[PDB]
RNA sequence: AUCGAGAGGA
């Protein structure tokens, strides 16, 4: 009766941007992004792989509620350097990381015989 | 051998696959999990309009237990969505109609499976809706049983989803994860009355690993890297399509948030 | 034959009962920790033997799993809340026209039954579902 | 010596303690005359009525009798200085915190206290569950209603 | 009865705004807000009739007097300017 | 900028407080006997072994958000073999020329008595304590 | 709907407390719990 | 009333199997446990689904209307 | 009494509750079909007026919407069905019933309304599913739990109202409680077992899980705090991460048992400027009793501070106790071999003296001691023998029970249970009792037909030498059915005759209300007390002070 | 008995001190007795003590027996609120109780009554009355709908 | 609810990725609160957990007729061959995060039962609506529209707080205001009024 | 609209 359609989950509706961003306040260099129709499946890695490069400080992917599809990750680096930037690198290491392992894994299938 | 992680598989079969992932971080293993179970699409009934019904079974059962039935997958990629179709309702580039109807003219009770089960529209070149059928005798999942003077007769229209929208869209039944199988890295304290060892079962992964060593010091620089995995087949999709998937739609899901940042 | 009677409140007064017909093979070191502490009956010239104990319980208690460990509050409880608990009543649902009917999709007999279960036809007539259930702290919802 | 009162001074002394970050090398700067004659003043201080006439202001002592004497053992010149070490600045500022909060602590007219009691004493009496002298709800009617026949009367001699 | 007062000098109704007189005033000065009477405090960035209130008391400018009553039948008069909040 | 106190004790005593990763640890200095500690320690992180003598330093640095340990460019506090960071809660006197110190480690508790230094471990917020082999 | 059709009621000097006459004839604990709480009883 | 599907947990088919499982005890005296693991089910949430269920449908047949 | 004092009211709601952990205590959970259906009247203002007409071209079907508008003549405009909801352009001084909005105050109630802390007003916060939905710390003014709890909810028509609402009956306000003159709400069952875990000097945090519950905490400044362990890891401490939760310049000291500076224990609590310097959370620290930090909080700054905290302690040790893990089992329950055999040998020497005063009672040797009977004696010194019996083996369990088990520590968090429940769990469950006696003879000189004739023994008169656990003899059921009814009607007599009482006190004491001159009086004019309390101060402000000077000798004084 | 008393160095210590217990109270001649302490003996029977010692001292016992029944559970509640309910009975003459017979039969306003036990009752005496309720009483401005003279409503609002 | 006396309702509802899961995946279709345990002693729970999981691993049926000697030792003993841990307890693994849980989990079969007592059908709003003819106040219940009752009770909490308006607009405003015309002469409402 | 019955909560 009162649930939410399941497709709210994983659709963008009306207005609905996947990313927003917005600078922490009292903080330097500090920034939160909310982003929507997305769970915890992108956040942890999205943190780890942060968390692996030396030049951000703070990285952390808040969930504000399980009713809701949505998360938020703060990300704090060093001076001139942007944490746009730093966000981009680490999901074009994840996907170089996702790539190598699928190749690998494809020749280890061919090299599986049943 | 490409930089990075690793693969080598233990045992291999059309429903199941073992192997042990290495140099990962575990973030990227649940999550990737989550993805396999979730995220990945499948083709399955989401519409059926029920024309006559006489067995002892409601509509609305019929209608779920539909729903649940297992349908060929593996050329989902050319299909679309039936949001993203500029069809009215339904097109057959977007959707799989298929047609049930059966009367119980045997005196003794006749079953109903998944293999009476027709197809109307058009496959267009596709590997698609096949109803998978894993029974020895090649006889479908158990629909309902009629007895003579009954009928049914039904048509469904089937599309594509995620499993975050309904469980039917699922590729796999179980999967398998473990790690630290002599727990050296302490990410668990285990529960004992006496002893834990004697108390608490020896997995099986911890053939594969390096007994520790009592009298060594707790290693506290030692993060773990090493992972074993198991993962099976509903049949929807073959076991490597649907892992090889599984990290494709998070891919997907990077190069999409990659996309926002760019337009912003 | 006269090997079973009929035992009015009245007449229970003049008779002398065991609850195990074990109670009147002849008594003689070792038992195992874990088995209930039972007084040895330490008595003689019993007239009857109970049947079973667990007929002294009614229909809902027999539905009960283990009530001998439980607090006898909460059997009062479940007693309650197995007539609100929703089953299939009878196989005529669909030909009757009750007034309001509840009926499971995939009622199932539960894993761990009493025997006296048997005779009131709960696995064969089921109301619930057994459900892999955890007990943890999880969201804390 | 535990009893409920207002304004808890030991916690505003520990507040000064922090506060002002007070160093136990140094001596005091207060004045005995000024310790003294200030914690009579803030006896003067504390009012819970205003009428100006001699009825008025001994009810008013008498009402604060209690919360003076706990005044007087919190502050006693001696332990102003060797118990803790104090400042005047802090002392001062302690002095207008407890009349502060003791002001803030009075009663506002209009308070309905009878509905509060009666609901207090109702509450917990809903959460009694379960000796030759009755107790427990049978015992609450025995004092509400008056019982010229009592089921346990008793009595003790010393 | 009669001219029933009591002189403003020596009153000993307590100088302070019980969480009663505070809140009646409070909900009548809201009630001023949504009836789009004159509001004398300038606002900024505010719609809600409430907070508007709430500033206008720490502004102490608002124009009313509470009144307090004694059982006798002599009134006692306080201005808002007069009473303070803790 | 400098270190407030050094010594080296021994390990009288240690002693497993219903915790698996931390014990108390009671030590007497060497040399003068007028002085001497017991601190909980997480012995996980660095076995402390009975018969062992430890070295003791308190530095006083070397607010602000932490930072990673960075590339090691920048030198390290100490070699030592264990450091942790607290404050002091309570500072008593047992008897004339002769102090006593309570320092707390994030819930760890210190407590070391002596009587040689009186012009350090002031009444301040920040403390480091250093532990070579 | 057997245990409706196996019911007892008791109109109305501790009527509601389980008796050890009870054993046997009457369960033990299948009662009603409310403001007929124990009056009424199950065999 | 009828087979599930699968198993609310596991998700594993469970519909094609139920049918053999019975002939399986039947014509070979089989343990229940020994036929669900020949059937290929090693869960036990899986098994649950096997071994509980009641085929109510049955008796729903018996009814002439 | 039922259509003039108290009466069936418009803009009423009720439903099931559950409880949300990510809620703030003030707010409620009203679900979006109830804010649909109830209107708020508002007044068109150049401040709203936008986004009043926004309301009404959302329409009632979809919230945030407005349901009706009232003309100046008052002739009413339905949004439903009408032709022109679309073209509307309303005027000043237009009433526009707004559908219930975020940030709305609302009457939320319990059904007995046995406080005034039922019914306190709570923030709106519109949620998708049917639930009302609530904090975990306002349960204890209601006394509500989730096994299907109902509650109810009010909504205000006027300005003056939502004033009177906001400003005398918000939550905050109400966390000190009149009665008992200590914090009502507390930190309650999960977060307590989790505080308890997390404390543990044992229990330490390390950077990645440190970051996240550092960024849970709302109000939280930025600043990294310096870790604890800086030489392998850079470790923290819970207490540390906790401290980010505890506001500037807070200060408490508890002192129990014993509590050297030291603290090998770690038992007592210090805690200065919002930084915890030793103990371990438990319920006396954390809960509603006097000397509980909500009760310092409130006091020293302010309620919705305190409200705040509520909710960033639950949020930090929710989330640490997600990433912990808790359960309770079978093994919990089980004692060790050996300890049961010594609590066996303990039932065994309570049921040997039992004998032994039964042999003498029957030799007719026992004196009376005066104002007892001979029989009143026996009884009464053997129920002492079999209560100091179970006592003892519950005892001698719980030294068995270690650390790790789950329900010591739950009983040690305070969370729930007690040493009761172990002792009956696992020892033994006592000797029942029946309108204050032991087991009737109920047959003729027989407390069961199995039983013979004249015996006065234990297990005739229904001690239960088992423990839930081991099990329980049917005839030991029985006497424990007995025992449960008893309970049963207890409770189903004792509601009724507490409920009268109450509404005779409420009935008696409606006119007792603080007048001006601080005297008590009703509405006679007759004074009942001249000053409130004999000391003219609510019930709130105060708290347990020792007096240094009524305890100790004379010469501790002078010196 | 375990007492507390003042040492005489000035601090308190324990003392033991035998104490009797009675089944039956005749108070009048139990207090005219030797070898008893006048001042310290002590009854559960509260009308006695009124009659015999005067309407003080049977309050004070009252609150006693209120406070022993609140700590037999272990809750605790404010010395204010129960004392204000027994000087609510002590307050005019003997003990009043708080049933129909006692505090409603009060010159309180006949609303108030009528809204407890004997309503009818009430209503047809106060009519033979022709007494005038005051309207002051909080049960009656809540008949009336009128906002009653609770804090809220206890002032009048005016302008300058 | 369970068949031991333990009720409960439904706070969230997670999907099969965020419930903790065991090495053979197999997710827990239901999560209950430890806490309640310890206040219940419904000890059959916990056994009922542990006999369900060692029937289904046995594929016989489990017997727990009261008054039956059998010991819990026992059916450990049994899962102990089976390849489990005596008590039961599994290792478990957090769902969003993948890492381990400190605490070992008690998780097996357990019957639970629906019961009738849905939270659609009982929900119920009323803001403006029906009014009885002979009090001018709301129905009552639910499928009436009804308005619910503002006990006597309730109006002593709400007076303990002092919303006197509050009140007065609940009781005069909400529920049954009315505007009568009375005269001083008569003392009653006596008077015709030709209004228009 | 009466009256009855059953159930929910501490
Ligand atoms: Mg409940
Ligand atoms: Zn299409
Ligand atoms: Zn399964
Ligand atoms: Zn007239």
């Amino acid at each position: 009766m009162n649930a939410p359609d399941r497709f709210e989950l994983f659709l963008l509706g009306e207005g609905e941007s996947k990313l927003k961003i917005d600078p922490d306040t009292k903080a330097p260099n500090a920034v939160v992004i909310t982003f929507e129709k997305e769970d915890h499946t992108l956040g942890n890695l999205i943190r780890a792989e942060l968390l692996n490069d030396r030049k951000v400080l703070f990285a952390a992917y808040k969930v504000e509620h399980p009713f809701f599809a949505r998360f938020k990750l703060r990300i704090q680096t060093t001076e001139g350097y942007d944490p746009k930037d730093a966000l981009k690198n680490a999901c074009n290491s994840i996907i170089n990381k996702l790539g190598a392992l699928k190749t690998n894994f494809e020749t280890e299938w061919n090299l599986q015989t049943l | 051998s490409e930089e990075g992680p690793q693969v080598k598989i233990r045992e291999a079969s059309k429903d199941n696959v073992d192997f042990i992932l290495s140099n990962v971080d575990l973030a990227m293993a649940n999550s990737l999990r989550r993805v396999m179970i979730a995220e990945i699409p499948t083709l399955a009934i989401d519409s059926v309009e029920v024309e006559t019904n006489t067995t002892v079974l409601a509509d609305e059962f019929i209608a779920h237990r539909l729903g649940l039935i297992p349908l060929q997958s593996m050329d989902i990629e050319q299909l679309e969505y039936s949001r993203d179709c500029f069809c009215e309702d339904h097109c057959d580039k977007c959707s799989v109609v298929l047609t049930l109807q059966a009367f119980g003219e045997s005196e003794s009770t006749t079953n109903v499976y998944s293999k009476d089960l027709v197809i109307v529209s058009n496959l267009m070149g596709r590997n698609i809706g096949h109803p998978i059928i894993q029974d020895k005798e090649g006889n479908g999942v158990l629909i309902c049983k009629l007895r003579k003077g009954q009928e049914l007769k039904l048509t469904c229209v089937a599309k594509k989803g995620i499993a975050k929208e309904h469980a039917k869209w699922g590729p796999a039944a179980a999967i398998e994860f473990e790690y630290d199988p002599w727990n050296k890295l302490k990410h668990t304290d285990y529960w004992y009355e006496q002893d834990s060892a004697k108390e608490w079962p020896q997995s099986k992964n911890c053939e594969y690993e390096d007994p520790p060593n009592e009298g060594d010091p707790f290693d506290y620089k030692a993060q773990a890297d090493t992972f074993y995995m198991n993962v099976e087949s509903v049949g929807s999709i073959p076991v490597d399509q649907v892992v090889v998937r599984g990290i494709d739609t998070l891919q997907k899901k990077v190069a999409s948030i990659l996309l926002a940042l760019t337009q912003m | 034959e006269g090997l079973v009677e009929y035992i009015d409140a009245e007449e229970e007064e003049s008779i002398l009962i065991a609850m195990q017909p074990e109670d009147l093979e002849p008594a003689e070191l070792d038992v195992d920790p874990a088995k209930r502490i039972r007084v040895s009956h330490h008595a003689t010239t019993f007239t009857h033997c109970e049947i079973h104990p667990s007929m002294i319980l009614g229909v809902a208690a027999s539905i009960i799993p283990f009530p001998d460990h439980n607090q006898s509050p909460r059997n009062t409880y479940q007693s309650a809340m197995g007539k609100q608990a929703m089953g299939v009543f009878l196989t005529n649902y669909n030909v009757r026209m009750d007034t309001m009917a509840n009926i499971l999709y995939y009622p199932q007999k539960p894993l761990g039954t009493t025997r006296a279960m048997e005779y009131l036809k709960f696995r064969e007539l089921p109301a619930g579902q057994n459900a892999i259930v955890a007990i943890a702290c999880y969201s804390g919802y | 010596a535990n009893w409920p009162l207002p304004v808890n001074i030991r916690r505003i002394i520990q507040n000064a303690q922090q506060t002002f970050h007070i160093d136990h090398t140094k001596p005091s700067d207060l004045t005995i005359k000024d310790i003294v004659l200030g914690v009579k003043d803030l006896q003067e201080n504390l009012l819970v009525l205003r009428g100006k006439n001699e009825i008025i202001q001994n009810a008013q002592r008498d009402a604060v009798t209690l919360f003076c004497c706990l005044l007087r053992s919190r502050l006693a010149t001696r332990r102003v200085l060797q118990e803790y070490r104090l400042t005047k600045q802090a002392f001062d500022w302690v002095l207008s915190n407890i009349e502060a909060q003791f002001l803030r602590s009075v009663v506002h007219p209009g308070e309905m206290v009878g509905v509060l009691a009666a609901q207090s004493i109702g509450e917990p009496a809903t959460q009694m569950t379960l000796k030759k002298v009755t107790s427990g709800v049978p015992r609450l009617k025995e004092i509400l209603n008056v019982a010229k026949n009592m089921k346990t009367p008793s009595l003790t001699v010393y | 009865l009669k001219e029933k007062a009591i002189p403003k000098d020596q009153r000993a109704t307590t100088p302070y705004m019980t969480k009663y007189e505070r809140a009646r005033i409070l909900g009548t000065r809201a009630l001023q807000i949504s009836m789009n009477a004159p509001v004398f405090v300038d606002l900024e960035g505010e719609t809600d009739p409430l907070r508007i209130a709430m500033k206008e008391l720490a502004e102490k400018k608002i124009p009313l007097v509470i009144r307090r009553y004694l059982p006798d039948g002599s009134f006692e008069d306080w201005s808002v300017e007069e009473l303070i909040v803790d | 900028s400098n270190t407030l106190f050094d010594d080296i004790f021994q390990v009288s005593e240690v002693d497993p407080g219903r915790y698996n990763k931390v014990c108390r640890i009671e030590a007497a200095s060497t040399t003068q006997d007028q002085c001497k500690l017991t601190l909980d320690i997480n012995v996980e992180l660095f076995p402390v072994a009975a018969q062992d003598s430890l070295t003791v330093t308190i530095a006083s640095s070397l607010t602000r958000s932490w930072r990673p340990p960075q590339a090691g460019d920048r030198s390290l506090a100490d070699d030592y073999d264990y450091v942790m960071y607290g404050t002091a809660y309570k500072f008593e006197e047992v008897s004339k020329d002769l102090i006593a110190v309570y320092y707390s480690f994030g819930g760890l508790l210190m407590r070391l008595e002596g009587n040689y230094r009186n012009l350090n471990n002031l009444k301040q917020e920040n403390a480091y304590l250093l532990i070579r082999r | 709907t057997l245990s409706h059709l196996r019911r007892t009621n008791t109109p109305i000097a501790k009527p509601r407390q389980l008796h050890n006459t009870h054993w046997g004839l009457v369960c033990p604990a299948e009662t009603p719990e409310g403001q007929a709480c124990g009056l009424v009883k199950n065999l | 009333m009828i087979v599930p599907v699968r198993c609310f947990s596991c998700g594993k088919v469970v519909g094609d199997k139920w049918e053999s499982y019975l002939n399986l005890l039947q014509e070979d005296e089989l343990d229940e446990g020994t036929a669900l693991s020949r059937l290929g089910l090693k869960r036990y949430c899986c098994r649950r689904m096997i071994l509980t269920h009641v085929d109510l449908i049955e008796k729903f047949l018996r009814y002439n209307p | 009494r039922g259509n003039l004092m108290g009466k069936r009211v418009d803009f009423s709601a009720r439903t099931v509750i559950s409880g949300d952990p990510n809620l703030e205590l003030d707010q409620v959970g009203v679900p979006k079909s109830i804010a649909k259906t109830l209107t708020y009247p508002e007044v068109v203002t150049p401040y709203n007026i936008d986004r009043l007409t926004q309301l009404v071209r959302n329409g009632p079907n979809e919230h945030p919407g407005a349901k009706y508008v009232i003309r100046d003549s008052g002739d009413r405009i339905d949004l439903r069905y009408s032709k022109r909801a679309g073209d509307i352009q309303l005027q000043y001084g237009w009433k526009v019933e707004r559908h219930i909005m975020d940030n709305d105050p609302v009457l939320f109630n319990r059904q007995p309304s046995l406080h005034k802390m039922s019914m306190m007003a709570h923030r709106v916060k519109v949620i998708p599913y049917s639930t009302f939905r609530l904090n975990l710390s306002v349960t204890s003014p209601y006394n509500a739990d989730f096994d299907g709890d109902e509650m109810n909810l009010h909504v205000p028509q006027s300005e003056e109202t939502r004033a009177e609402l906001s400003q005398l009956c918000a939550v905050p306000l109400q966390i000190v409680s009149p009665q008992s003159n200590k914090p009502c709400m507390g930190i309650v069952q999960d977060t307590l077992c989790g505080i308890r875990k997390l404390t543990l000097r044992d229990t330490f945090i390390e950077l990645d899980q440190v970051l996240n519950m550092l960024y849970w905490v709302p109000d939280w400044d930025g600043v990294i705090p310096t870790p604890a362990i800086i030489k392998p890891k850079p470790l923290w401490s819970g207490k540390q991460i906790l401290s980010v939760a505890i506001p500037n310049g807070i200060h408490l000291q508890r002192f129990d048992e014993g509590t050297t500076l030291l603290s090998p224990k770690d038992n007592g609590m210090l805690i200065i400027d919002g930084q915890i310097i030793f103990g371990v959370v438990e319920k006396k620290t954390v809960g509603s009793s006097n000397g509980g930090l909500i009760h310092v909080v409130t006091r020293e700054k302010g309620p919705q501070v305190c409200a705040k905290l509520f909710g960033n302690i639950q949020k930090v040790v929710n989330f640490w106790l997600l990433h912990n893990g808790f359960s309770t089992g079978i093994g919990d329950t089980i004692a060790d071999g050996p300890t049961m055999r010594e609590i066996t040998e303990t039932i065994a020497e309570a049921k040997k003296k039992v004998l032994d005063v039964t042999k003498e009672a029957q030799a007719n040797l026992l004196t009376a001691k005066h104002g007892m009977t001979l029989r009143e004696s026996f009884e009464d010194n053997v129920v002492r023998f079999l209560n100091e019996a179970r006592d003892k083996a519950g005892r001698l369990a719980e030294v068995n029970l270690k650390d790790l088990n789950n329900v010591k520590q739950m009983v040690m968090a305070g969370s729930k249970g007690s040493f009761i429940n172990i002792a009956q769990m696992s020892a033994c469950v006592g000797q029942q009792s029946v309108e204050g006696k032991r087991i009737a003879f109920g047959f003729v000189d027989r407390t069961l037909p199995h039983f013979s004739k004249d015996d006065y023994s234990p297990e005739s008169k229904g001690f239960v030498e088992n423990s839930y656990l081991r099990g329980l003899t049917p005839q030991e059921f029985f006497f424990h059915a007995m025992g449960g009814r008893e309970g049963l009607i207890d409770t189903a007599v004792k509601t009724a005759e507490t409920g009268y009482i109450q509404r005779r006190l409420v009935k008696a004491l409606e006119d007792i209300m603080v007048h001006y001159d601080n005297t008590t009086r009703n509405s006679l004019g007759n004074v009942i007390q001249f000053i409130y309390g004999e000391d003219g101060m609510d019930a709130a402000h105060i708290e347990k002070q020792s007096l240094d000077t009524i305890g100790g000798s004379d010469a501790a004084f002078e010196k | 008995y375990d007492r507390k008393v003042p040492s005489p160095t000035g601090e308190y210590v324990k003392e033991p001190e035998w104490v009797l217990e009675t089944d039956g109270v005749n108070l009048s001649e139990v207090m005219t007795v030797p070898g008893i302490d006048p001042t310290r003996i002590y009854t559960n029977s509260f009308i006695d003590i009124m009659e015999v010692l005067g309407i003080e001292a049977g309050r004070a016992a009252l609150y006693k027996e209120v406070y022993n029944v609140i700590a037999s559970d272990g809750s605790y509640v404010n010395y204010r609120h129960m004392a204000l309910l027994v000087d609510v009975m002590t307050t005019q003459g003997g003990l009043t109780s708080v049933t129909r017979h006692g505090f409603n039969r009060s010159n309180t306003g006949a609303l108030m009554r009528c809204s407890f036990e004997e309503t009818v009752e009430i209503l047809f005496e106060a009519g033979a009355s022709a007494e005038l309720d005051d309207c002051r009483g909080v049960s009656e401005n809540v008949i009336l709908g009128q906002m009653a003279p609770i804090g809220t409503g206890a002032f009048d609002v005016m302008i300058d | 609810a369970s068949r031991h006396g333990q009720k409960g309702t439904i706070g969230i509802t997670y999907r099969r990725e965020d419930m903790p899961f065991t090495a053979e995946g197999i997710v827990p279709d239901l999560i209950i609160n430890p806490h309640a345990i310890p206040s219940r002693m419904t000890v059959a729970h916990l056994i009922e957990c542990l006999l369900s999981k060692v029937a289904a691993l046995s594929g016989n049926e489990g017997d727990a007729s009261p008054f039956t000697d059998i010991t819990v030792e026992g059916i450990s003993k049994l899962l102990r061959e089976h390849g489990y841990q005596s008590r039961g307890f599994e290792v478990m693994y957090n769902g969003h995060t993948g890492k381990k849980l400190m605490a070992q989990i008690f998780f097996g079969p357990t019957y639970y039962q629906r019961l009738r007592h849905m939270v659609d059908d009982k929900i119920h709003a009323r803001a403006r609506g029906p009014m009885q003819v002979l009090t001018r106040q709301p129905v009552e219940g639910r499928s009436r529209d009804g308005g619910l009752r503002f006990g006597e009770m309730e109006r002593d909490c709400m007076i303990a707080h002092g919303a006197a308006s509050f009140l007065k607009e609940r009781l005069m405003e909400a529920s049954d205001a009315f505007r009568v015309h009375i005269c001083g002469i008569c003392g009653l409402m006596t008077v015709i009024a030709k209004l228009n």
